[PDB]
């Protein structure tokens, strides 16, 4: 019944500043220390800052001290993390975790907010449909693809037929290559159901106001 | 900024155990059990211990470790409006050393008197004796025991004094004993806790050697079991009586001695992250445990008196200095190898006293050394001036009427004052400083906040606790009386001034520190109710 | 700073078997202060074990913890598929608080050869100056696959983007995408494009291909 929801978080130029917020609910916020744990894109967890229940005792990571400011609004029940002088090493997902008793660890964690520090600019993707080869009809099950190339920053959402093709689909994580991401997804289906029925990949990229449908057609 | 710290962790525990395990562990607890329903008295005793005593014991230990300063610097840093709590409390323990130390000298005087083959309090045919001397205790007041006449007519010479106005000659053999006491207190307290925490190894552990062999000796005499019966056979009718609940409440508060700024002082030298909660639970159990062990030591001997010596039980089952200075020594003199048992008994008494007096003095030193840097530098010089004042005015209690001087200070100087001071101490930390800020402080040290039990006890039970004790202590007030003697009306009034001289500095320092701080009224209050930490 | 490192880093066991994993500290930690966290892929961490041994709310009884000083360990008595995750240890006795290197627990499974599909550049990408040929390698085990691109018979080694999926939670399998990117001028100047996958399930590589004419 305890819920922690992280707000804020986005793309920032190096040196810039952003404030993250965690909206707590389901418990008396005023008697629980809180901490911010960040997870790098290489998946390693690093504690950032702890603030006591009444805000009178504060601890910081050395990697982060002098640049970050942690605070509570014990009236409105919100945790904050004011950030400044941001560098690219600060790129991580930021977690809001409750830990009052040191002997019991972090009871609950928020579902995270994502910060990206980069000097690279936002770029909408090109969504290419991937249809099988011409001489490949001699087959039992058919495999379709969808190529989402050259976008920044993350994330992207990819579905097939508006989400009703959940089975037999592999959507591969994006790989950053020279300041742009490329992602791809594959769905496989019985030969009877394609090209007879229709299959389309739906790609969204809210950072650039991109909603694009590309339908897979033979060649 | 860099405060000293205990050379070892045992130094702290033994010197806290020392301060808490004193003479009332042996001369009141066993009496209250025999008086209030035997083993059944353990129920209101244990409950007042759980909700009243232990929570106040825990609270001061954590306050000292957290704020890292003596009594008067710490209370100013918690609630500046209540900085007077520090002064009242350092004055209370200042007065306490004007009389409480004489009981250690009495034990040493009996110790040096025990270096013989036939102990002198046995028979009724001496210089000091009267015709109405009898061998052992009776219930008729005009006819005293040989041990009672030895104490009043040889050790004290109290019979040669007509009251408080007539102190008479200064008994120089006891001025010597009081000097040996103050000398022992000096060369253990002048170099700070580096030496204090080591001397307390003898003084806080010796009572357990003495209790052990006196427990064996005591439990192997005819009638030993009959004493354990009077001690413990339950009579749950007592539980219903509101007196025995206030008797338990009063004993639990006094036996732990919280709020005098000495537990605070000892804890101020702890490491900030030391598990003060564990320490509070451990040492406090050892205190009440020792009282339980001691009751067997005392009442095993008491039943031996009733069985083989022919005394009515209620005539010897007494409390206070009367028990350890006439009743128990009378029984010792009848058993084989008597002068051995007397020697380690009186040394147990003295080592039970030095411990607790170390704390009361340390509360004064640490509170002054932490507020006045003039004093912090010249310590071993300053405590020489302290113990020289203690000895000089202490000569009043070494006179022939010296017991009259002792009795007056005992029922005025510190009893009512400390109950008022600690009552304001409870409200400062729980209602102005706030249980929130306090519990959060404890979490930063030991890693977890104190449970809500400790919080409800600090906020609600402890004020009612201290009022329960004080109300029943005022219901029992009567103008001062010792034996047939009644004190003059001026001597009663002078006792109230001593009681007020400390307490008066709660509002005196309040209105002073209030008036001398700038702003409008609310501005002045919030200034003097914002703690020191919240401003740094 | 107290550095906690865990071993093994990645670890595959089949369901049923015992699973033991360790967490070592560069400096000693009190038993009251060492905890364990489970984090499933794409989700937040969940407190799993606190104070060395104590299971958290909802943690099944097959889990256990033991250790002291600088050596601690998590143990699953008989493992299950729902236990596939990454486990982090954490010390809470000294600031800065530190988390462990982590241990990824993955499921063992029968060997399985990939299903390779080759894809030429689309009509739309070729209108702009680019051409990307995509090779999907789907539903294989174990995880290590080795792609190889050839253009008219010669091995082509630059301009490639490989991506692996997480282990599938249904059939405990792995898939991998590989994208080779060229200019349209570059692409429209060669004929055959081959994608060869080298997996443990075969000495000979699996080969899929297409010619530009179709
Ligand atoms: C007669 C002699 C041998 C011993 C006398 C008995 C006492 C030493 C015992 C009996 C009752 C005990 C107390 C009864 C109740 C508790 C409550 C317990 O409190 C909690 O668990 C707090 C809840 C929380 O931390 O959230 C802590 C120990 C304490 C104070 C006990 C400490 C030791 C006490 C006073
Ligand atoms: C650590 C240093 C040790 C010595 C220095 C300080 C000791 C202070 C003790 C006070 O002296 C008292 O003076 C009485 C004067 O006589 C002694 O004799 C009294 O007690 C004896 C008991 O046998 C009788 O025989 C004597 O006649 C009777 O006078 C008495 O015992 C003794 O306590
Ligand atoms: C007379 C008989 C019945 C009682 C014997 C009890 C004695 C042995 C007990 C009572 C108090 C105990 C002490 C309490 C405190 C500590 C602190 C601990 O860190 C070291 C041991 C030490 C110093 C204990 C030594 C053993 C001890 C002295
Ligand atoms: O001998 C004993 O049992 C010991 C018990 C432990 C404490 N020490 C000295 C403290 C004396 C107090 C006191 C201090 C703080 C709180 C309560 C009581 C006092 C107060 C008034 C009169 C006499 C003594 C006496
Ligand atoms: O026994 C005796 O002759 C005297 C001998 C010296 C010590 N004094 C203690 C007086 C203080 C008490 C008290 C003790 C016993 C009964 C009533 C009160 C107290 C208790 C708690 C708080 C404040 C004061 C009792
Ligand atoms: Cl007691
Ligand atoms: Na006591
Ligand atoms: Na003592």
């Amino acid at each position: 019944e305890v819920q922690l929801v992280e707000s804020g978080g986005g793309l920032v130029k190096p040196g810039g500043s952003l404030k993250l917020s965690c909206a707590a609910s389901g418990f008396t916020f005023s008697s629980y220390a809180m901490s911010w744990v960040r997870q790098s894109p290489e998946k390693r967890l690093e504690w950032v800052a702890e603030i006591s229940s009444g805000g009178r005792y504060i601890y910081y990571s050395d990697t982060v001290t002098g640049r970050f400011t942690i605070s509570r609004d014990n009236a409105r029940n919100i945790l904050h993390l004011e950030m400044s002088s941001l560098r690219s090493e600060d790129t991580a997902m930021y977690y809001c975790a409750r830990g009052e008793v040191r002997q019991r660890g972090f009871d609950y964690w928020g579902q995270g907010t994502t910060l990206t520090v980069s000097s690279a600019k936002t770029t909408a993707p090109s969504v290419y449909p991937l249809a099988p080869v011409c001489g490949d009809t001699t087959g039992s099950s058919v495999t379709l693809g969808c190529l989402v190339k050259g976008y920044f920053p993350e994330p992207v959402t990819l579905t097939w037929n508006s989400g009703s093709l959940s089975s037999g689909v592999h959507t591969f994580p994006a790989v950053l290559q020279s300041d742009l991401y490329t992602l791809s997804s594959s769905v496989t289906v019985t030969s009877s159901t394609w090209p007879s029925q229709s299959i389309t990949c739906n790609v969204a990229h809210p950072a650039s106001s991109t909603k694009v449908d590309k339908k897979i057609e033979p060649r | 900024d860099e405060r000293e710290t205990w050379s070892g962790k045992v130094d702290f525990l033994l010197s806290v155990i020392g301060y808490a395990v004193g003479l009332a562990n042996v001369w009141r607890f066993p009496y209250l059990c025999y008086k209030n329903g035997g083993g059944a008295f353990l129920v209101p005793y244990g409950i007042m211990l759980a909700v009243g005593g232990i929570p106040l014991f825990y609270m001061e230990l954590a306050l000292g470790q957290h704020n890292r300063k003596g009594a008067i610097t710490c209370w100013g840093r918690l609630v500046p409006l209540f900085k007077g709590i520090g002064y009242a409390v350092v004055l209370i323990s200042f007065y306490l050393n004007f009389y409480y130390n004489v009981i250690i000298a009495w034990s040493l005087r009996f110790f040096f008197a025990s270096f013989t083959n036939s102990l002198p309090w046995t028979s009724c045919n001496n210089i000091w004796n009267t015709p109405n001397c009898r061998p052992f205790e009776g219930h008729v007041e005009g006819f005293q025991s040989a041990a009672s006449e030895y104490f009043n007519r040889y050790i004290l010479e109290l019979n040669r004094s007509e009251g408080i106005h007539d102190l008479g000659a200064i008994k120089w053999d006891m001025a010597l004993c009081l000097l040996i006491v103050y000398l022992i207190c000096y060369f253990s307290l002048w170099k700070g806790i580096s030496t204090s925490g080591k001397v307390v190894w003898f003084t806080a552990l010796f009572p357990y050697a003495a209790l052990l062999i006196l427990l064996i000796r005591g439990l192997t005499l005819p009638g030993s079991f009959l004493g354990i019966q009077y001690y413990l056979t339950p009579n749950f009718s007592a539980i219903y009586k509101a007196e025995v609940w206030a008797d338990a409440a009063t004993q639990v508060f006094f036996s732990l001695g919280p709020g005098l700024g000495s537990l605070l002082a000892y804890a101020s030298y702890n490491k900030y992250h030391n598990n003060v909660y564990k320490d509070a639970l451990l040492t406090s159990f050892i205190n009440s445990a020792t009282s339980f062990i001691a009751g067997f030591v005392i009442f095993s001997v008491l039943g031996y008196m009733a069985h083989t010596l022919g005394v009515r039980i209620e005539d010897v089952a007494t409390s206070g200095p009367g028990l350890v200075f006439v009743v128990y020594p009378a029984a010792i003199a009848t058993m084989p190898a008597s002068t051995f048992w007397a020697l380690i008994f009186f040394m147990m008494l003295a080592t039970l006293g030095l411990d607790s007096q170390f704390g009361t003095v340390e509360a004064i030193i640490t509170a002054l050394s932490d507020e006045f840097p003039k004093i912090k530098r010249n310590r071993e010089l300053f405590v020489a001036g302290l113990f020289s004042l203690y000895f000089v005015v202490g000569l009043a209690s070494c006179t022939q009427g010296g017991f009259y001087f002792f009795h007056l200070l005992d029922r005025y100087a510190a009893g009512y004052s400390i109950l008022v001071a600690v009552f304001f101490e409870a409200i400062a930390v729980s209602w102005i400083y706030g249980t929130n800020r306090f519990s959060e402080d404890i979490r930063d040290m030991i890693g977890f906040p104190p449970g809500r039990y400790w919080q409800v006890c600090w906020r609600f039970v402890a004020p009612i606790f201290l009022l329960f004790i004080t109300v029943y202590l005022l219901i029992g007030y009567e103008p001062l009386t010792y034996a047939d003697y009644v004190y003059p009306s001026w001597a009663n009034a002078l006792g109230w001034c001593i009681a007020g001289s400390s307490v008066v500095m709660i509002p005196a320092v309040a209105i002073f520190k209030l008036l001398s701080t700038p702003g409008s009224l609310r501005q002045r209050f919030t200034i003097l109710t914002t703690p020191w930490r919240d401003q740094q | 700073e107290n550095v906690l490192t865990q071993s093994p880093a990645i670890m595959s066991t089949s369901p049923g078997e015992k699973v033991t994993m360790t967490c070592r500290a560069s400096s000693s930690v009190g038993s009251s202060y060492l905890h364990w966290y489970q984090q499933k892929s794409g989700a937040s961490p969940k407190l799993w074990i606190y104070s060395t041994s104590n299971l958290a709310s909802g943690v099944p009884a097959r889990f256990s913890g033991s250790g002291s000083g600088t050596s601690y360990s998590l143990t699953i008595s008989s493992v299950e598929a729902e236990d596939a995750a990454t486990y982090y240890c954490q010390q809470f006795s000294g600031y800065p608080l530190t988390f462990g290197s982590g241990t990824k627990l993955e499921m063992k499974r029968a060997d399985a050869a990939p299903t390779v599909s080759i894809f030429p550049p689309s009509s739309e990408q070729l209108t702009s100056g680019g051409a990307s040929v995509v090779c999907f390698l789907n539903n294989f085990y174990p995880k290590d696959i080795n792609v190889k691109w050839k253009i008219d018979g010669s091995e082509r080694q630059n301009g490639v983007l490989n991506s692996w999926t997480d282990q599938d939670s249904k059939d405990s399998t792995y898939s991998m995408s590989s994208t080779l990117t060229l200019t349209k001028d570059e692409y429209e100047r060669h004929n055959s494009y081959t994608c060869e996958a080298t997996h443990k399930t075969s000495t000979s590589p699996i080969v899929k291909s297409f010619n530009r004419n179709e």
